[PDB]
């Protein structure tokens, strides 16, 4: 029934995994920094009508255990009432919460709602929580767990994208993100971390490297940190993907997504929510959809949801402006531009995971800040954001500029 | 609870109180010559476990001891494989009652030690797991282990439990539970699971006596206390909350399944399922979830398919089932093997590592004296590893004779020939040394196609010549097939028969037919995947259809290993019997195609996989081109249907025609000789054990070869005796 | 726009926590029980229109970590399109769970949608997942924590309710759970957990002392397990509840809710996608709501709930047939009774956790298919179910029967 607007989207720069900036920064204290930035922007809100908040968070276990959204509408001196919810579907967290969101103010029972996530990676590293899929023996070896590393040299190989193709694509997303903060696009959007005395901790992505080639991209060595060293899962693989003979790994730490820290916020409303409120919309959600692909190769789940959402929202990929995927790893990516044949100039045009970094929870809600900000800027009317998830699924969300 | 079952069986522990009130349970079962976990020693052990707990008072100590030969071995085997799935809750109740007697038994507030002095396997070692110390008796053909995996089972009176207490979740399963292993007496000690060792059995019940004595005076509080039931344990390894183990924890079920190959075994799964669950509660819930695997096992079919094979068949073949009767026994002094190749070599190693002497003769010394190298790089190699002594590997090597003189035959009793496939060949090689041998000398020959009524005319004394059939590599393989000619005595039957087991090896024997069994049924497996490369299907499809089957070697890597040569072979053989018009295999142009491109095996350098120097390199590239790979694409366990029924159904023929006598030799020879699936229990064992979306019996294994037939060729058609 | 109906609300029996019978049942196995009963109940339903399966969890470590609901979805078989998030909004999860289920239902952007929650006490104990609002000082010290039950005393306190009031209640509690119990009321929602073999682990809720006398309940101790014996709490209340003098204690275990392990499932979908797969709807969902109130006593949350989803569906107290707030404390019943004036015959007339436990992120889910029940079996219309949630907040939803 209602419609949902979008009307602000920000987001903190990335920290680095090593030696970070944002490592002595509680995950908590990213949400509240955001919030506060939202009153600066708009001090005469009334904060009563906000009704939930609600964040993704993939590693809800210390430092971000504990509802950690409602910790920040407490810690940020939010009214009580402003709700609170954490929610975990993997990678697109951040997504799920914009687009749960979305949806609750469609019903009509919600009219005012903050979405986003955070993940600060060096302070709780991913897997902290455990999980069932990984360390149930009897369910693992029923799933077939493969770490995500290994679906992407699978996909890879089938596909045929070799080694200087997935170098290819980083060093695109290098280039790209860097003209994008050179061209000062993410100047609004991107609010610089503080300490409690104002001094400056970070205002920038430390994770990209700018000064990339492709000699140097080529020196890399194929991952061999963590799961994917471990050992077994090559053949585990192979015995559901029959027809390959060999896995060509491909992937290093140069071409996937890096390990940082971060948070994003996104404020969404009706019409008559931010009309009240003297707000003034920036985009409106169009549809959402999830769907899902086979969880041995667990990184296809981007094509059926944005097939899905194509549909629901009566639209092809010729009514789309902008095409934003997750940079994971640069073979799903390639895979996803090969299945729909999204031209290049579409297709992540402001850099991504692979040169800002992949805050699991808040990626969702930063890459579709990103697009806001990038419609508004190009004048053009549409836009598509979708990840691969964990697991085989795949969310996707169409945003249209007002 | 109750330490019983219900709520008439014999009794079969002994009780004794000594004066200074330490009691000694002694088992000895009166209706066998083994302690079995039957129904009598749950309810001997209720008995003896209710008065541990009324006469605590005036109890200080235990001592489970034995009166066999071995300490304790085994369950009770007979029963387990009739528990059908709606047994389950007497399944599960059965082995709550034996480890509620073992815990009880285990936390009575003071010391108990086991006196090991025999074999502790399966149950047995799970009774001295739950006492406080074990001592066993350092002597010959002494084993420990929980070998219940072997069986399609898993250790479910404790051994998981216990085990994973002890060694923590990593150490127990690879080393203990996963296969089974058996360890001798000093291993035991070494790993851990035994605590010190005697020199004679006469010393065990003193020596443990001794050591209650002096724990009660040494340690009065930790007494009769188990490490994981003292406060602040500590699980070796970490717990899988623990940050260390959880980061390899996902790797283990992925480890697992690169071990097994995705074959359907489901067995190591369970094991692994209730080690990592047990760890994460308590000891006592911990044991119950064991029970619940446990049942899960012994209820399905695979359990039955392998207690079937690996203790009814394979004991019946142990026991002479096939060596005819009345007949007695008669020694080897001096063994002749003729042809010095990877099979004689193989023979004349396998020989002189049982003790005998061998006399290994070729056509050149220098053949010869290769032929016993092959005997010393494997000496080597198990001196290296620490399996020998120096001394024992010097004696081995020194009772291989190589010579190229027919005169140095003299003495041979026993003749195993293994030259080229050839008959007049054959014919000359024995024509020229069954003169030089004793008058009683067994004349064997190793062929593998040609029947053995034909060789026997070779020999004047035809009464005397038999098959003796070897698989190479012959240090590991573990059969061999004993070919009966329709001139070979039921004497030269058995003296062959126990040849083999004297040797280490299990027999089968086996009427004269071309292609025997072995021969014969691997065959049809090998054919099945060329017919498929021929349809189109993609090699490494193939290749992870014949793992994921079970097989130890998938179908291609096996064809370069026998060489194409050799099969066009046998295609030319079985036809020119036929001459009628021959009814082809599909593979037999797969065969030709591969021969007219010079890509015939491992012994040419080329095949269906690439060699570079010595080892295979992945398959050859050429290969998706020549046969049009991924034209057809049929789902995977149809690929692995066909090549289990293709066996299968030809071991039915070989029953109705005469070839085998026994299922028990079609089963242990089909998974002894070629390979077939253990988890099948033999390939006459998975026709009446199959289970699929048809059903399970023989019923549905009929109708899923009328459903392959349909799609695959008629030769999938079942034969009239698998009918109602 | 679209209305969402509730097809199926089942649920596990509850297994106490001391020497309990679920104790050995890993959490993920008694939600693949619950979804395959549904299996049973409609074997020929397209499990392919099943778009999202969204379960609550307070505590998502360990076996109850990485995305519980999607490992329920991979591990039971169901389609790999279906999804898979886990959100936790505290005791209030298995309800959000439901409530966010229906607003996708309401948006049309899902189809089909499988809600719930699961919670084993007894292996992942409460406190598990840490929590900033707790285990960090300077957030800690700002927004005043206090454990729930020294605001469910501080509720008696200021409200009047004496030892023997809510005494009162507990043995009201325990009496109308053993009457359904009696009369049959859960053979049909309660699905006893089973194991691999099919043999019985548990079939009733095993918490129950139904026993229990007036004479007993004097008996027991105010509260002393942790967070409560700990110093401290009782003075950070009394500084923000200035004038209050001095807490009474009243809250024992036999007036508090019980630590339980539990899962519940809720199948909940439009008209249309219902009729497609030959479903049978038991009740609408009318309008759901969020609100709060003070963090300190943590406990009045449900009183501005139900008042704001009472507004949104344009009724009044009269109007509701049967009202169901969790059992978390005794005084928070009466409190909510008292501001209301709620008469008893209308208030937990089947027991509540009091009497059967409170498995954190299941109990939502769980007393919404009580309600679904009583309402068929009384064949009365309307029934409001709402929740008091850690810090400070408030869920409601009302339903009605069709």
């Amino acid at each position: 029934s209602e419609e949902a607007f979008i009307y602000e989207a920000i987001r903190t720069p990335r920290g680095k995994q090593k030696n970070g900036s944002l490592h002595e920064v509680k995950p908590l204290s990213l949400v509240v920094g955001l919030i506060d930035e939202l009153r600066k922007r708009h001090p005469d809100l009334d904060e009563n009508l906000i009704s939930d908040v609600i964040l993704g968070c993939v590693s809800p276990v210390g430092d971000q255990g504990g509802d950690i959204a409602r910790a920040a509408v407490l810690a940020s001196g939010m009214p009580v009432t402003s709700g609170g919810v954490q929610l975990n579907r993997f990678a697109a967290s951040g997504l799920e919460a914009v687009n749960t969101a979305a949806q609750k103010v469609r019903s009509g029972w919600d009219d005012l709602v903050l979405a986003g996530g955070v993940e600060s990676m060096s302070r709780v590293p991913m897997g902290s929580d455990g999980g069932a899929m990984g360390l149930d023996p009897a369910t693992n070896y029923d799933v077939m767990f493969v770490p995500q590393s290994i679906g992407a040299d699978l996909i890879a190989t089938i596909e045929g994208f070799s080694r200087e193709d997935v170098d290819a694509y980083a060093l695109r997303s290098q280039q790209k993100a860097a003209e994008a903060w050179s061209g000062g696009y993410f100047a609004k959007s991107v609010v610089p971390v503080r300490d409690q005395n104002g001094l400056l901790i970070l205002d920038h992505d430390e994770h990209m490297r700018p000064d990339t080639t492709k000699e140097g991209l080529a020196k890399l060595k194929p991952a061999f940190e963590g799961l994917a060293a471990l050992g077994g899962f090559d053949d585990v693989a192979l015995q559901k993907y029959h027809w390959v003979e060999k896995i060509n790994h491909v992937h290093t730490g140069g071409n996937s997504s890096g390990i940082v820290d971060g948070a994003a916020l996104v404020m969404i409303g009706s019409a008559a929510a931010g009309k009240l409120q003297g707000l003034t919309p920036r985009a409106r959600i169009v549809a959402t959809a999830t769907s899902g692909a086979d969880p041995v190769i667990m990184l296809t789940g981007p094509t059926p949801a944005t097939r899905k959402v194509l549909d629901r929202a009566g639209l092809t990929v010729d009514d789309i402006d902008l095409f934003e995927l997750n940079e994971a790893f640069a073979s799903v990516v390639l895979k996803f531009q090969k299945d729909l044949n999204i031209p290049d100039e579409k297709l992540n045009v402001n850099g991504g995971a692979i040169a800002m970094g992949h805050p699991l929870g808040a990626t969702g809600a930063m890459i579709l800040g990103t697009m806001v900000d990038e419609l508004e800027r190009r004048n053009a009317r549409r836009a598509l954001i979708t990840l691969c998830i964990g697991g085989g699924m795949g969310v996707a969300t169409i945003i249209e500029r007002v | 609870s109750s330490h019983h079952h219900h709520h008439m069986p014999d009794n079969t522990i002994q009780w004794d109180k000594d004066a200074d009130g330490i009691v000694t349970l002694t088992m000895d079962d009166p209706s066998g010559s083994t302690n079995v976990m039957n129904e009598a020693y749950i309810e001997s052990m209720g008995k003896a476990v209710d008065r541990l707990v009324a006469e605590k008072d005036s109890i200080t100590g235990v001592v489970v001891a034995s009166a066999k030969k071995t300490f304790f071995a085994g369950g009770d085997v007979k029963t387990m494989i009739q528990a059908r799935p709606e047994d389950a809750g007497d399944v599960f109740n059965t082995v709550e009652t034996i480890k509620r007697q073992l815990r009880t038994l285990e936390t009575l507030g003071k010391p108990v030690v086991a006196a090991i002095n025999g074999a502790a396997l399966g149950g047995g070692l799970e009774i001295a797991l739950a006492c406080h110390h074990r001592i066993a008796a350092d002597v010959k053909g002494s084993q420990l282990g929980l070998p219940a995996v072997t069986l399609g089972l898993l250790p479910g009176g404790g051994g998981v439990t216990r085990t994973v207490r002890m060694f923590g979740i990593q150490n127990a399963f690879v080393s203990v539970l996963a296969q089974g292993t058996r360890f001798k007496p000093a291993k035991a000690k070494e790993i851990g699971l035994v605590d010190e060792l005697v020199a004679t059995v006469e010393e065990l019940v003193p020596a443990a006596k001794a050591w209650i004595k002096e724990e009660l005076k040494a340690n009065p509080d930790g007494a009769g206390v188990q490490p994981w039931d003292k406060k602040g344990y500590k699980m070796p390894g970490g717990t899988p909350s623990s940050p260390g183990l959880a980061a390899i924890l996902p790797s283990f079920p992925s480890n697992l399944r690169k071990q097994l190959k995705g074959a359907p075994m489901p067995a190591p799964r369970a094991i692994l399922a209730a080690a990592v669950e047990g760890a994460q509660v308590d000891f006592d819930t911990a044991s119950r979830i064991e029970s619940r695997y446990f049942a899960s096992l012994v209820t399905g079919q695979v359990a039955k398919n392998m207690m079937q094979a690996f203790f009814f068949d394979l004991q019946a073949i142990n026991a002479g089932g096939s060596r005819p009767e009345g007949i007695g026994k008669t020694p080897i002094k001096r063994i002749g093997v003729l042809g010095a190749g990877m099979m004689g070599a193989g023979i004349a190693y396998v020989s002189a590592k049982a003790g005998y002497e061998v006399v290994l003769k070729d056509v050149s010394l220098e053949a010869a004296a290769k032929g016993k190298g092959y005997s010393e790089k494997l000496e080597a190699k198990a001196l290296e590893r620490g399996r020998t002594t120096q001394e024992r590997s010097d004696a081995l090597l020194a009772r291989i004779t190589p010579t190229a003189d027919a005169a140095d035959f003299k003495g041979v009793d026993f003749v195993i020939e293994a030259v080229f496939e050839n008959q007049e060949l054959k014919h000359k090689v024995f024509g020229e040394i069954e003169d030089i041998v004793e008058p009683n000398a067994i004349l064997g020959s190793n062929t593998s196609t040609l029947p053995i009524t034909g060789l026997a005319t070779g020999v004047k004394r035809q009464e005397d010549f038999i098959g003796i059939h070897f698989f190479s590599p012959v240090d590991k393989m573990p059969l061999v097939e004993i070919i009966k000619g329709e001139k070979t005595s039921d004497e030269a039957l058995a003296r062959v028969f126990d040849y083999t087991l004297a040797i280490g090896k299990t027999p089968i024997v086996v009427n004269d037919s071309r292609g025997f069994f072995t021969s014969r049924v691997i065959g049809t497996f090998v054919n099945e995947a060329l017919a498929m490369l021929g349809e189109g299907v993609e090699p490494a499809s193939i290749e992870q259809a014949g793992s994921q089957a079970g097989y130890p070697a998938p179908p291609l890597q096996l064809s370069d290993e026998l060489n194409l040569e050799l099969m066009h072979k046998i295609a030319v053989a079985t036809r020119k019997g036929v001459e009628g018009t021959y009814q082809p295999h599909p593979a037999e142009a797969v065969v030709e195609k591969m021969i007219e491109l010079g890509r015939s095996g491992r012994l040419k350098g080329a095949g269906f996989y690439e060699y570079a120097d010595g080892k295979r390199s992945g398959l050859w590239p050429g290969l998706r081109e020549t046969f049009k790979s991924g034209s057809s694409q049929p789902p995977l366990q149809d690929m692995i249907d066909r090549m289990l029924f293709a066996e299968a159904l030809e071991t039915q023929k070989c029953l109705d025609e005469g070839v085998l006598t026994s299922t028990a030799d079609a089963n242990i020879g089909s998974i002894m000789g070629i390979g077939f699936p253990p988890w099948t229990g033999g390939s006459a064992q998975f026709i009446v054990g199959y289970s699929g979306p048809a059903g399970t019996g023989k019923a549905a294994f009929v109708a899923r070869a009328r459903e392959l037939a349909a799609a695959y060729g008629d030769r999938f058609l079942p034969p009239e005796s698998l009918l109602s």
